[PDB]
């Protein structure tokens, strides 16, 4: 006797992570996110004298 | 008008929050065909001498 097989096959996978961290000292770095863009207009667009 | 709004629920006793979503898809297929062939023969030379 003869015998032939044909195992066709496929997979799939879709991982996802959403890890958030909360170190303490990030708010220290986040104190001036808008300050250095707001005084940029003082540096380049407004008369910095009385 | 800066976003240093950390006046309530300061959880920076580190508090690492994780997530781990995971999906998976999987199909499969088979085709298993056999085929036997077989034949026999004998002979039956018997005797009795009453």
């Amino acid at each position: 006797q003869n015998a032939k097989r044909n195992q066709n096959q496929k997979g799939n996978a879709k991982g996802t992570q959403f890890t958030k961290q909360y170190l303490i000292d990030n708010i220290d770095k986040a104190y001036d996110l808008r300050k250095k863009i707001l005084n940029e207009f003082d540096k380049k667009c407004f008369l910095q004298i009385w | 008008c800066i976003t240093h709004e950390d006046y309530l629920n300061v959880v920076y006793s580190s508090s690492e929050v994780e997530k781990y979503l995971q999906s998976q898809g999987f199909t499969e297929h088979n085709e298993d065909t056999t085929s036997n062939t077989d034949e026999t023969s004998n002979q039956n030379a018997t005797s009795l001498d009453n």
